[PDB]
C-alpha cells in the first residue's frame, strides 16, 4: 500500500467486492443476510443519531455480515500471498 | 611461556535469529563480556539467552552480558563439543580485558605460577571472636 | 471554660520553637 | 559494528556494537513556527531554573491550604457542612 | 518466504527484536514525529507541547467521574484539579531532572538505524531538562485553561 | 563482593573449582595435603555468592568459605 | 471547639504539604552522589 | 558591622559586600545561589518600594481626616466600572512590568518604562541605595503594623498612636487580644540571641551540613 507494509494487496479486492456477491443470496426465511442487513442499517436509524438499542436484530445481522466479511478478507489475503499455498 | 591472546574482531558470528534476552543497556555505560572459541563444524548448540544457534565451521564470536553467561555457555561447549574458548571483558571505552584461561592454563588444573590469594594457614574455628575485633569493619574471616 | 482561640495560638507557637529545638538536636546526632 | 557480513563485533566501531541507536530520534529544527515558539519561550523565560521553578509548584501548596480553608467550604463539602440531631447509644451513655 | 520478523538493526545478539509493530514505516514516522523524539528541537517547545496535550486530556476524568460531578460547577472543580495534578508532575518532572543530571560523563556516541553517527538528545542534559519541565508547566497549565474554555464553547458538546 | 577463603583442611580435590560458575577459584601448587595442591580465590570480584563451591567441599568442616558482604552489580547477576 | 478553622488548614498542611515536601526532599537526598 | 542583635556573628557567605547586610539569614535562603540572591534583593526593593508608597498614601489619607484605609476599596465613587478598572490596571500593569523585567535583565536593577536607571536628578550611589533599602524595610514593617492594627484594633495609624500615647501602659499590644501570643514570642524571641550564642560557643562557627530551607 501507500504506506505501512500491510501485505493487503489491492489486486486482493476480490475478497470484499465477492463476499457480497455470495451473501446476498436469500436464504429463504426474510430476504437476504446482506438484504436484512442493509434494511436495518437504512431504517434503525443511520447508525450514528441514537442507537440501535440493545439486543436488536440489527445486532446480529451486523455482527454475522462482519463476520463473514473479515474471514473472507484474512483467509482470501492468506490463501492469494501464499501463492497457491506454497507454504 | 603464555601471553593472553588479543580479541579480533573480524571474527563472525554463529547464525542467530534474534532474541529480546540479549544485550540491555548496561553493556554501553557499564561492561559486556564476549566468547570467541573455534569449532570444526557448523553445528546447531543451546544460547544461555533463549533459542538455538549454529556455531559456524571455524572461529565463532558471541557478546553476552554477563560473565556468567559466557562460562556457561564454555562448559556447554567443553561438556559436549569439546571445544575450547576464551572470554574477554569489553568496557565502553574500547579496553579488551582476558577473563578465564587466565594462564592459558584452566582453573581446575594446577599451573604452578600462580597466585595463592585469599588461603588462610588455619581451621574454620580457630577464627578471632567476633568480641575481640569489635568496632572493626572487619569480619573474623579476614584476621 | 473551654480553651479559647488565643491559647491555641500560643501552644502551636511554643510547639513550634519546641520543633526547632528538635530539628537542632537530629542536626547534632546527624554529625 | 561493521556488520557487512555476520561479524557484530568492531573494537574500532564498539559504539554500534552495544545497540546504542535513537531508533526514532530525528533532528530537524523546521517545524514550530517563530512567532508561536517565541511566545512560548518568552512565557517560560526565567520559569527554567530550579528555585523558580519549585516556587510554582509551592503555589499549588498554597492553593491545597486555601482549599481547606477556603475552597472546601465553597463547594458545600459535608465535612464544612452542619450537622444533624445525634444518638444516644447502646446503655445509658452519650 | 518472507520474514518479517528480524533482528534490532541486523544485529541479533541485542534484547530486541524488529516486529511489524515496531520496525513499521506508518508507525515509525509516527512516533519519530512526537515531540519526544525532536532532537534538533528545542526542549522548551516540546515540553509546552507536551504539558498542553496531557492537561486537556486529563480534565475529562475529573469532570464525568469527580466527587462533585452531578453539580454545575463540576467544570471550574475539575479545572483547578487539573491543575494541581500538572503541577504535582510538573514537580516530578523536576525532582527526576536534578537526579538524574547532576554528574557528567563520557558517554558512548549515538548513531542512527543506518550508522549515522548523532549528538545525544539535548533533553538529556542538566539544562535540557530544566527548559522542558518549564515548558511542560506553561503548556500543562494552558491545556488545563483550554479544558475549561471548550467545556463552556462547543456547541455540541 | 563477598569474601572467599580457603583453609589448611583442603585436599586438594579440585571440586569447588570445578563447581564455580563465575571462575573465581583455581588450584595452585601446596604442600599440606597428599595433592600437594590448594585452592585460591583471586577473582572474589566475579563472585556471586551462589556457594557452590562449598556444596561441593568433601572436608568437614568444609575447606571453602564464602562470606556475602558489599553487593555489587557484578555480585548481584545483573544483566540490566 | 476553639478556632474550627485550624484543623481545615492543619490536616491539609500534614498530609499533603509536608509529605510531598518530606518525600521530594527525601528523593533529592538519597541520590546526590556527594553529599 | 552592626548584626540584628548585639555580637551576632553573620554566616560566612553574608561577609558584607551587599548592602543592608546585618548577617540575618536564619533559614539561609539566599545561602546557594548568588542569582537567587541577586532575585531575592530585588523583590525586597520592590516590595519596599510599593510599602513605602502605600504607607505615604494611608498616612496622608488619615492626615487629611479620610475614612479607613481599609475601608476605602467601598468608598470610592467615580466613573469606570469596576470591570473597566481592573481591565485597565491590568493592561498597564503588564507593560509596566515587561518594561521593569527587561531593565532588570539588562541593567540587573529596576526602573521606570524605557528608562533602564530612571534618574533625571542623577541621583544614584552606594550610599543613596542603602536609604532606598533600609526605608523600604521600615515601610514594610509599617505596613504590616499598620494592617495589625487594623485587624486587632478598629483604629488607623493616627488613631492608634493617639491612644498608646493617652495610655501607654494600658494601650500597647500586650494589653490587646493579640496580647497572650505576644507575650509568647518576646519571651522566646528575648532567649534566641543567647541560646545562638550558646551554640557558638559550646559547638562553634564551622558551619553546618544542611540547611534550614534549602530550596
Ligand atoms: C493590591 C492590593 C489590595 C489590597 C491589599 C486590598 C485590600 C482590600 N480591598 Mg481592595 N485591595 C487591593 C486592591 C484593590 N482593591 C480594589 C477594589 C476594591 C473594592 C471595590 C473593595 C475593596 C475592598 C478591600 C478590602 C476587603 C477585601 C476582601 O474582602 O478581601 C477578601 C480576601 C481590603 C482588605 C472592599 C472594602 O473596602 O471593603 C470594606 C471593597 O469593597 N477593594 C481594586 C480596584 C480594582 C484594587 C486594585 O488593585
Ligand atoms: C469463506 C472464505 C474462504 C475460505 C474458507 C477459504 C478457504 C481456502 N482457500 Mg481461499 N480465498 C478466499 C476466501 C476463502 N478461502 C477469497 C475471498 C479469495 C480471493 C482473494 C481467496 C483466494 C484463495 C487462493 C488464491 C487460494 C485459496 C486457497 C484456499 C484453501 C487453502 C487455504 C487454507 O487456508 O487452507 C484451509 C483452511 C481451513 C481448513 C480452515 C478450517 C475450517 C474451519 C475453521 C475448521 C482453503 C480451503 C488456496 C487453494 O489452493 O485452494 C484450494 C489458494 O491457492 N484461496
Ligand atoms: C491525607 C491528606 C489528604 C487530604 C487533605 C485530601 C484531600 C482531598 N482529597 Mg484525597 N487522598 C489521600 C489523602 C488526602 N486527600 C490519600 C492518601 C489518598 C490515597 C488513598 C487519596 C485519594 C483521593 C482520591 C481518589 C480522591 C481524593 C479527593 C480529595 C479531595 C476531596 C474532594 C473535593 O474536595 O473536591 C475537589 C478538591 C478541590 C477542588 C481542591 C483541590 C485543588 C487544590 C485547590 C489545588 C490547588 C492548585 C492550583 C490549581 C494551583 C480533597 C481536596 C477526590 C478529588 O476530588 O480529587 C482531588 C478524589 O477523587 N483523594
Ligand atoms: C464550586 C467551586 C467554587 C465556587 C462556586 C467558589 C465561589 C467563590 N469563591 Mg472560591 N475557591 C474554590 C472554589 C470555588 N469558589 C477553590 C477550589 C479554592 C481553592 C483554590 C477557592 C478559593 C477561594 C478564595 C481564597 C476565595 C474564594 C472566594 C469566592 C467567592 C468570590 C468569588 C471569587 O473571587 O472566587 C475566587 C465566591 C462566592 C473569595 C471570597 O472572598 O469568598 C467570599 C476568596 O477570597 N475562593
Ligand atoms: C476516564 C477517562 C475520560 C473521561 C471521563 C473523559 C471525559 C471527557 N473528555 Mg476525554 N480523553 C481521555 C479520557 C477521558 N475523557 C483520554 C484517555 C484521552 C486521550 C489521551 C482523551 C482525550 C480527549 C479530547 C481530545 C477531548 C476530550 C474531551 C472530553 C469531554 C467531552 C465529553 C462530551 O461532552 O462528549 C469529557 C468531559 C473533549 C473536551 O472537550 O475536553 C473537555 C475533547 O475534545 N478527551
Ligand atoms: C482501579 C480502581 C479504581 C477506579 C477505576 C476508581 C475510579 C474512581 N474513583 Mg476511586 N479509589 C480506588 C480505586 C479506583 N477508583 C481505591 C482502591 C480507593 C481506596 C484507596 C479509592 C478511593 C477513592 C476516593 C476517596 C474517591 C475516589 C473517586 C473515584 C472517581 C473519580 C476519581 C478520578 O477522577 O481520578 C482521576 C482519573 C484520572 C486522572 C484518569 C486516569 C485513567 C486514564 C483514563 C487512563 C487511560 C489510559 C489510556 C487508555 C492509555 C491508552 C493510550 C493512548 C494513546 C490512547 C472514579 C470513577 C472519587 C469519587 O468521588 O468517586 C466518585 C473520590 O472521592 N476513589
Ligand atoms: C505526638 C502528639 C500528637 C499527635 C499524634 C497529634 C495528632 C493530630 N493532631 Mg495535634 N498537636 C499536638 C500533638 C499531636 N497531635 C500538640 C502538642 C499540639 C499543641 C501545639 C497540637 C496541636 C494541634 C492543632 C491545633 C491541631 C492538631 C491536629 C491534629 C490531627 C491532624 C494532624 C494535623 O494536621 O495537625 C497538625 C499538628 C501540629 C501542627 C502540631 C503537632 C506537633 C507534634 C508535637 C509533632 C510530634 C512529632 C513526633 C513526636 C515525631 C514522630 C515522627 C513523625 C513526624 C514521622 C491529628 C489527629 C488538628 C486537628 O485538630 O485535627 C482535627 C489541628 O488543627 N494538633
Ligand atoms: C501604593 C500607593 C497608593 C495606592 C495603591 C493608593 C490607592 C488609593 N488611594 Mg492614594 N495616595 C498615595 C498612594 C497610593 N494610593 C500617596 C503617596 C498619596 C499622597 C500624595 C496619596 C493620596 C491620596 C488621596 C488624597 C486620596 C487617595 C485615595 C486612594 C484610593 C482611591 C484612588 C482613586 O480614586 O483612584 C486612583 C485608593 C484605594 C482617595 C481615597 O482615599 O478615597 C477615599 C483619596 O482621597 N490617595
Ligand atoms: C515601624 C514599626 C512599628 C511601629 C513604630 C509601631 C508602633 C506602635 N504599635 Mg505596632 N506593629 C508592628 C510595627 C510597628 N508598630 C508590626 C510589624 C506588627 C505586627 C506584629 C504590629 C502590631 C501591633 C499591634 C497589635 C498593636 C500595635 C500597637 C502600636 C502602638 C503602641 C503599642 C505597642 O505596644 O506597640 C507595638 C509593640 C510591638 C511589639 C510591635 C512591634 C514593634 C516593632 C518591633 C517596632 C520597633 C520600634 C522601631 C524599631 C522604632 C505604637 C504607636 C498597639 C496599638 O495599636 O496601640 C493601641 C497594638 O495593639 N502594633
Ligand atoms: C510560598 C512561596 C511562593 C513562591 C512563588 C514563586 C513564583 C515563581 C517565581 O517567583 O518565579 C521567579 C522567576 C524569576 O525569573 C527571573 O526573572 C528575572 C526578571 S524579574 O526579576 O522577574 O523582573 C530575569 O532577569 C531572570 O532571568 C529570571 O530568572 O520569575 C518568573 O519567570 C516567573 C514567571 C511565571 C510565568 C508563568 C506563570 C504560569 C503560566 C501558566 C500558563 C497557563 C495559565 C492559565
Amino acid at each position: 500500500w501507500g504506506a505501512y507494509e500491510e501485505p493487503l494487496s489491492l489486486v486482493a479486492g476480490f475478497l470484499g467486492w465477492f463476499a457480497p456477491s455470495n451473501i446476498k443470496v436469500p436464504a429463504f426465511g426474510n430476504e437476504s443476510l446482506f438484504g436484512a442487513f442493509h434494511a436495518s442499517m437504512l431504517e434503525n436509524l443511520a447508525n450514528f443519531p441514537q442507537g440501535p438499542a440493545l439486543t436488536d436484530k440489527f445486532w446480529i445481522l451486523m455482527i454475522t455480515w462482519h463476520l463473514g466479511l473479515f474471514l473472507a478478507l484474512t483467509l482470501g489475503n492468506i490463501g492469494q500471498a501464499a501463492r497457491k499455498q506454497g507454504y | 611461556a603464555f601471553t593472553p591472546p588479543t580479541l579480533q574482531s573480524d571474527t563472525p558470528s554463529p547464525i542467530f535469529g534474534g532474541s529480546t534476552g540479549g544485550l540491555l543497556s548496561q553493556a554501553q555505560v557499564e561492561e559486556f563480556h564476549v566468547i570467541t572459541w573455534e569449532s570444526k563444524k557448523e553445528q546447531i548448540f543451546e544460547m544461555p539467552t533463549g533459542g538455538a544457534a549454529i556455531m559456524r565451521q571455524g572461529p565463532n564470536l558471541l557478546k553476552l552480558a554477563r560473565k556468567e553467561q559466557c562460562l556457561a555457555l564454555l562448559t556447554q561447549l567443553r561438556t559436549k563439543f569439546k571445544i575450547d574458548g576464551y572470554i574477554y571483558r569489553v568496557f565502553p571505552n574500547g579496553e579488551v580485558q582476558y577473563l578465564h584461561p587466565k594462564d592459558g592454563v584452566y582453573p581446575e588444573k594446577v599451573n604452578a605460577g600462580r597466585s595463592g590469594d585469599n588461603t588462610n594457614m588455619r581451621r574454620i574455628g580457630q577464627n578471632k571472636e567476633p568480641v575481640q575485633i569489635k568496632f572493626s569493619g572487619k569480619i573474623p574471616a579476614e584476621f | 471554660m473551654p480553651i479559647a482561640d488565643y491559647q491555641v495560638f500560643t501552644a502551636l507557637f511554643l510547639a513550634l520553637a519546641t520543633g526547632i529545638f528538635a530539628v537542632r538536636l537530629g542536626v547534632a546526632l546527624y554529625k | 559494528k561493521y556488520g557487512e557480513e555476520s561479524r557484530y563485533f568492531d573494537l574500532k566501531d564498539l559504539e554500534n556494537t552495544v545497540g546504542s541507536w535513537d531508533m526514532y530520534g530525528q533532528e530537524d529544527k523546521s517545524r514550530y513556527n517563530g512567532l508561536q515558539s517565541e511566545f512560548f519561550e518568552r512565557a517560560a523565560n526565567g520559569l527554567s531554573r530550579r528555585e523558580y521553578i519549585l516556587g510554582l509548584v509551592a503555589i499549588g501548596g498554597a492553593g491545597i491550604l486555601a482549599w481547606g480553608g477556603k475552597g472546601a467550604a465553597d463547594v458545600r463539602l459535608p465535612t464544612v457542612g452542619p450537622q444533624q440531631p445525634a444518638q444516644v447509644g447502646p446503655r445509658g451513655r452519650l | 518466504k518472507v520474514q518479517v520478523v528480524q533482528p534490532v538493526n541486523g544485529d541479533p545478539f541485542i534484547g530486541m527484536l524488529e516486529t511489524p509493530v515496531t520496525s513499521s514505516p506508518a508507525i515509525a514516522w509516527y512516533l519519530s514525529n512526537l515531540p519526544a523524539y525532536r532532537t534538533g528541537v528545542s526542549p522548551l517547545l516540546r515540553g509546552v507541547e507536551i504539558g498542553l496535550a496531557h492537561g486537556y486530556l486529563l480534565v475529562g476524568p475529573f469532570i464525568k467521574l469527580g466527587p462533585l460531578r452531578d453539580v454545575e460547577n463540576v467544570a471550574e472543580i475539575v479545572g483547578c484539579i487539573n491543575g494541581a495534578a500538572t503541577v504535582l508532575i510538573l514537580t516530578l518532572c523536576l525532582a527526576y531532572g536534578a537526579v538524574t543530571f547532576q554528574g557528567e560523563g563520557p558517554q558512548v556516541g549515538v548513531k542512527t538505524l543506518s550508522g549515522r553517527s548523532i549528538p545525544r538528545d539535548p533533553l538529556q542534559s542538566a539544562d535540557g531538562w530544566n527548559k522542558f519541565t518549564a515548558g511542560f508547566a506553561v503548556g500543562g497549565l494552558s491545556g488545563a485553561a483550554w479544558g475549561y474554555l471548550c467545556t463552556q464553547i462547543l456547541p455540541y458538546y | 563482593s563477598h569474601t572467599v577463603k580457603i583453609y589448611d583442611t583442603c585436599i586438594g580435590c579440585t571440586q569447588c573449582v570445578r563447581a564455580c560458575p563465575t571462575d573465581v577459584l583455581e588450584m595452585v601448587p601446596w604442600d599440606g595435603c597428599k595433592a600437594n595442591q590448594i585452592a585460591s580465590a583471586p577473582r572474589t570480584e566475579d563472585c556471586v555468592g551462589c556457594k557452590r563451591c562449598e556444596s561441593a567441599c568433601p572436608t568437614d568442616f568444609l575447606s571453602v568459605r564464602v562470606y556475602l558482604g558489599s553487593e555489587t552489580t557484578r555480585s548481584m547477576g545483573l544483566a540490566y | 471547639m476553639s478556632a474550627q478553622f485550624l484543623p481545615s488548614i492543619l490536616v491539609p498542611l500534614v498530609g499533603l504539604v509536608f509529605p510531598a515536601v518530606a518525600m521530594a526532599s527525601m528523593f533529592l537526598y538519597i541520590e546526590k552522589e556527594e553529599i | 558591622r552592626p548584626t540584628w542583635y548585639p555580637g551576632a556573628t553573620p554566616p560566612k557567605y553574608l561577609d558584607g559586600t551587599m548592602l543592608g547586610d546585618y548577617g540575618f539569614d536564619p533559614l539561609r535562603l539566599g545561602s546557594k545561589d548568588k542569582d537567587v540572591l541577586k532575585y531575592y534583593r530585588e523583590g525586597e526593593l520592590t516590595n519596599g518600594r510599593w510599602a513605602m508608597a502605600a504607607v505615604a498614601g494611608i498616612l496622608f489619607t488619615d492626615l487629611v481626616g479620610l475614612g479607613p484605609w481599609w475601608e476605602a476599596g467601598a468608598k470610592v465613587e467615580s466613573s469606570f466600572d469596576l470591570k473597566t478598572l481592573i481591565i485597565i490596571e491590568v493592561v498597564t500593569f503588564a507593560i509596566l512590568e515587561g518594561f521593569r523585567v527587561k531593565a532588570y535583565e539588562k541593567t540587573g536593577e529596576t526602573g521606570l518604562g524605557p528608562f533602564a536607571p530612571f534618574d533625571p536628578l542623577n541621583m544614584r550611589s552606594d550610599e543613596t541605595r542603602l536609604k532606598e533599602l533600609k526605608n523600604g524595610r521600615l515601610a514594610m514593617l509599617a505596613f504590616l503594623g499598620f494592617s495589625s492594627q487594623a485587624a486587632v484594633q478598629g483604629k488607623g495609624p493616627i488613631e492608634c498612636l493617639q491612644a498608646h500615647l493617652a495610655d501607654p501602659g494600658h494601650n500597647n499590644i500586650f494589653t490587646s487580644s493579640v496580647g497572650n501570643e505576644a507575650l509568647a514570642a518576646v519571651l522566646v524571641l528575648s532567649i534566641t540571641p543567647c541560646l545562638i550564642e550558646a551554640k557558638n560557643r559550646l559547638q562553634g562557627t564551622d558551619e553546618e551540613e544542611f540547611r534550614p530551607l534549602p530550596w
